[PDB]
């Protein structure tokens, strides 16, 4: 039986260099030769109490194309649950009740690992946990950068943006950290930067990082470079616009890229990507996207099936 | 009249004549100060050779003596334009400009929540520090960014 | 490959006779043998921006009924999307990363044309954009007039109630002005007249038109009488009542009618028809409505693929 | 006529020390000797478009206190003026025909200042704009100040919390900074630290500041300390939280201040301030919101009152 | 005792030509020579059960400048009164229990007048219910007229707009039509027209009308140009924006006005009003709005006190 | 002694006042060749006019029939040694792009990274302009009034 077989996917913190390799290596061959049939009979419900359309859409078409059968839940706007106080614990032993896996959001940090004491044997695979975790955000991403870079150590790495409350980039930082010999170069406004649990983690294992404040100054040496949106409200109207809106990238600033580089985003790019960089050999934000299918529907197939056959 | 040419055009009678304009300020100028609205005869020259920065603009206005302050607001534009006022076929007057005061009009408060941006109101910005870096300050706001920023948004 | 092979359906005036023609002999065969598998693996997404569960339940139900899969959402009442100012050029370049065809409904007039341009190769099929244009209504409409009166041309058309704002009648007089010899008749409060536009178009094709005032003067020679809802806010509530109710059909007013006439209406009707016209042999407006499934099949079926079996 | 007569209130930049004074100075005699008649027969309008419920009551008992007629609004989530289409200098356009002063606060910075520009000869009092300017809250703390410590030069004064956001904070640290000789401590947590133009501007005033961790290390020179509230929405909970062991306030803590020492808050204090230090002498943050009348009543005094002999 | 001592105000078609210059009569002597104390310990009633503060605060300020108390409410969205069960006969029976006169804005037309029926000896004053009357308005515009023309007849009045729906042109029509010899042009859209009913009224007076379809061919003969708003809602964005080189005025086509020609609106004034007329002596939409103050003490002075002898 | 130039275009009888919006509208001055430029240019000829002469670039076919919208009556004229080689009338296109806003406010360009697009109908007494999203049609006075 694999690894992840049965296994609950709540944290990158929980998954192995071993983990991972695995979840990457079934993308890539589910991208290549299609299993439409694999999950045929699981149901599996698809619990989003905070609304995520992005994540929700990717996430179902991802159990269509294994074969699955989704019910399930948008919420934030109202649809009926926590109706006259029920608990989460409650509505979760009760959901676990009938389908075979449980994907889910939730506002409150920690809640997808609570599903967990109450799902019994049904696993509860995490589509991000308030300002915790996201794994399979960092699983799409690690599968570009591996896509793209034909590997996930010796790379540098540059993240742009508000790097303090990016849930993402904590996590993509984490993961890489897993791998040897990256190096890493984070662009962030003053009230923006990256927190200390991270940069203590990374001189702990040794890793080189080092903080700059234009992207010119590391454009050259970069492969992938990461940029997150800076959401207007971290800062006030005039912080934003007052010299800090300058963490924008443009296509006239990719010029001395290496033919490699390529520009990832986890979405809504609003300011921060303007729409000429879209033309470049380098936007691969879009593309990035289409692989949480493969990553997605990986992590599915890895843990609902015992044995894979490829 | 007298042989103009077009690497350096010659003789207006009576008017200004803004030079040593930067490379592409030239436009710029033409419709942000709405110089246009005019039926004056205008002469411009765009992209031309001379007097070392190699390839500048110019402007010729008859008959229009545009002065003392408007000169002032090309300032942050054009700050090493000369601003010859012409009569007669001679240039009675040699003006180049010096930041200004107030700059009115113009610009436009970078800070998305100012009431400026909604209303029959223009911008007024005060500047501060000549050349090592220039502040403006909103009127209504009270904000303070850095010309660099009010100049893109 | 059909001439509809991976189009994207977005207006009425981009549709040529032939092609009509083909979308409404297909929908035939497919109700007359059913293909449910068809569109098996397929993935669809039903995106409604603006509510309209009539539109979407019948157009998923026709997705379902070729075996696709349907991933989507309705909203008009939040489901987080433009969240944080994300364009609709970014979503639609981020769901054609992973669906097989779009169907779409939008508040704002030329939305599916634009998602045409982001979207690749994946076909963008319209279900409504503002005040502009319903093709899948149009379809369907002329499924049934087709279907009951065994030709398309030469036909006898009354089109009563406001025509001003109802966008369905001005597409259905321009699909029928594709054919010959059909005759129309206007029947409208002063306020709700069918714009010159349409008329000025009927007039260059040669078409015969003319405006009545009540029904009664029409009803002897007309086999189609297409009813469409005054909403009471295009008028004042005095305005409405006063005298302009009266675009109002009753079983009474059908003595005359021909043994063919239908009476069509792409409905809610609330007050225009009167329900004892419900017991009639000329009420055809709710199976118009089930004929939306296979006009809306036919076009999924044209458009993703290449050759078709019957 | 007194200097104030008939001038606009909108930024505590444009009040010199010397109309600070004067302020003040009739402040005291309208708290020791009041004159309920001095505005009779005339009308202030109270236009809140944003609502402040404290700010707005303080105000009409204010104008209701000398005699004077309120005619006005509030407006969390209500009433049509400003529209959306109908501009703001419309409304003070038709408002200023109707009344002899305006006191109104805006959600948009300038706000106060644009409608200077439209009120005619009618005087406007800024009650808050934005983030801009709120000078009847320095006002009343200046008279606050005065009347605990016995002067406004000289003076220790501690500000702590939201030294980067809150309004208040930057206000009474420009207007301390026109009388002489007073020095700041700034104990903030960092992420939201005096903003680089409050220090510039102290600097070339030659003023002493320093900037402190927690309120402990200072608690034995103070005079007044003016505590902020710590606005949770610019964090992170866990961030919020983790600041060492607090910068609330706790009788404990005051246990070595001198008698005189003051503690103020412009209120809500939800979380910051303890109930037990409500009971110590040193707590003065109510008799700080009672003087807001007596500071209020003074500037529409001088405002619309030609030259005052009370 | 005056005429409309105690009378209830709520149609224009109920007051005589008489009546109209009385009230215009009294309203020149209260703007020249004010009484501050004639509604001393009055208390009105400010029922707004439909806000719209511009017309609240002229009333409210009104009841103010001549000393009366005001007690009363607004309802967008919002407090108890007429609730769903209590009838508005009841809550009128008991507010005239507690006041001296009531002013109301009801959403239903006749409210005002139903109301009537239930407040005993109290006069009711309508300040517009639904799409019937809004007599206030009328009687300053009137005022306006008067006071910029010299006289009520023989005027070249043009209107402008939303001729089928501004409440306030069918009115203004009515009340200039028991004047003499006036001559009136109605530019509108033709979707939007003067009701038959208007001009029925007008033909059997022998009053002159005639239509015409842009403000540059009356400009020249024209004493009052009353602007209207054209409501965007009963309309198409197209058809709005579609006619001709439109109906909005600027100061280009005031080149022509006559030297006495005022232009008046009853605000908002979005869009058919530009800016640039705001600073020619044409321009007289502001100056109307502080009439209103004046026109509204003039009722409540003649309703409330007998006889009047300022 | 003004300008003759050696090769270019030379845009001649702009109407007046047509002239800074050409400049504007078609981003002619986004080069690094010389351009000269007349503006209230007398015209006993044919009242007052506005001229642009814009050297080693040649703007054709395409390029120069947008500009009959603007200046129906203007003459390009191309150069390519020291005299006219070409003398060109802007005819009527069949679709203006990117310079021209939708009338249409709910018309999706307006929020949108979109191109413009009108196809042009002359329907004598005007020009028909129909909007390629909204597909809703309007006279060309209505959109260029804006
Ligand atoms: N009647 C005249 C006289 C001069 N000029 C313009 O005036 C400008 C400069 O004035 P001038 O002092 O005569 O030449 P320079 O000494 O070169 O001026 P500078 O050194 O400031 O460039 C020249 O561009 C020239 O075209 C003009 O257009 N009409
Ligand atoms: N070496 C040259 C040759 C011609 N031109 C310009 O090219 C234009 C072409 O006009 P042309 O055919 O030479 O005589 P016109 O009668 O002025 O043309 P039109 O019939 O339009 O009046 C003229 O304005 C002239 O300035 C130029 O700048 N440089
Ligand atoms: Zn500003
Ligand atoms: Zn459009």
């Amino acid at each position: 039986a694999n690894p992840l077989y049965q296994k609950h996917i709540i944290s990158i913190n929980d998954l192995s260099r071993d983990d991972l390799n695995l979840v990457l290596a079934t993308a890539a061959k589910l991208k290549a030769n299609p299993q439409p049939e694999l999950l045929k009979h699981k149901v599996i419900a698809s619990c989003f109490f905070e609304a995520s359309t992005r994540t929700r859409l990717s996430f179902e078409t991802s159990m269509h194309r294994l074969g699955a059968s989704v019910v399930g839940f948008s919420d934030s706007a109202n649809t009926s649950l926590g109706k006259k106080g029920e608990t989460l614990a409650d509505t979760i032993s009760v959901i676990s009740t009938y389908v075979d896996a449980i994907v889910m959001r939730h506002p409150q940090e920690g809640a997808a690992r609570l599903a967990t004491e109450f799902s019994g044997n049904v696993p509860v695979l995490n589509a991000g946990d308030g300002s915790n975790q996201h794994p399979t955000q960092t699983l799409l991403d690690l599968f570009t950068i591996q896509e793209t870079q034909g590997r996930l150590d010796n790379l540098h790495v540059a993240m742009v943006g508000d790097l303090k409350y990016g849930r993402t980039v904590h996590s993509l930082t984490q993961a890489l950290a897993k791998f040897d010999g990256n190096r890493f170069y984070f662009i962030a406004p003053d009230a923006l930067a990256m927190p200390q649990y991270i940069l203590d983690m990374l001189d702990e294992k040794g890793i080189a990082w080092s903080l700059h404040s234009s992207i010119e100054e590391v454009m050259a040496e970069v492969d992938i470079l990461y940029m997150t949106r800076v959401q207007k409200e971290r800062l006030d109207p005039s912080e934003y616009a007052n010299v800090k809106a300058q963490f924008v990238l443009r296509a006239s600033d990719l010029h001395n890229a290496k033919a490699n580089m390529k520009v990832l985003h986890p979405l809504p790019r609003v300011d921060e990507i303007a729409t000429d960089v879209d033309k470049t050999p380098h936007a691969w934000y879009f593309q990035q996207a289409g692989n949480g299918i493969f990553a997605r529907q990986a992590l599915l197939a890895l843990v609902l099936n015992r044995d894979l056959v490829l | 009249m007298t042989h103009d040419n077009k690497l350096q055009v010659e003789a207006i009678k009576r008017g200004t004549v803004i030079d040593h304009i930067p490379a592409q300020i030239g436009f710029k100028l033409l419709s942000l100060f709405k110089l246009t609205e005019t039926d004056q005869r205008i002469t411009i020259g765009l992209n031309l050779p001379s007097g070392e920065m190699g390839r500048k603009d110019l402007i010729k206005i008859e008959n229009t003596f545009l002065s003392e302050d408007q000169v002032d607001q090309l300032a942050l534009y054009a700050p090493q334009a000369t601003v010859n006022r012409i009569d007669n076929y001679e240039v009675v007057g040699k003006s180049r400009p010096s930041l200004p005061e107030r700059i009115d009009n113009v610009l436009v408060c970078p800070n998305s929540n100012c009431i400026s941006h909604a209303e029959p109101v223009s911008s007024s910005f005060a500047v501060r520090k000549r050349a090592n870096d220039i502040a403006l300050k909103c009127k209504y706001c009270e904000k303070e960014f850095s010309h660099n920023v009010v100049l893109a948004n």
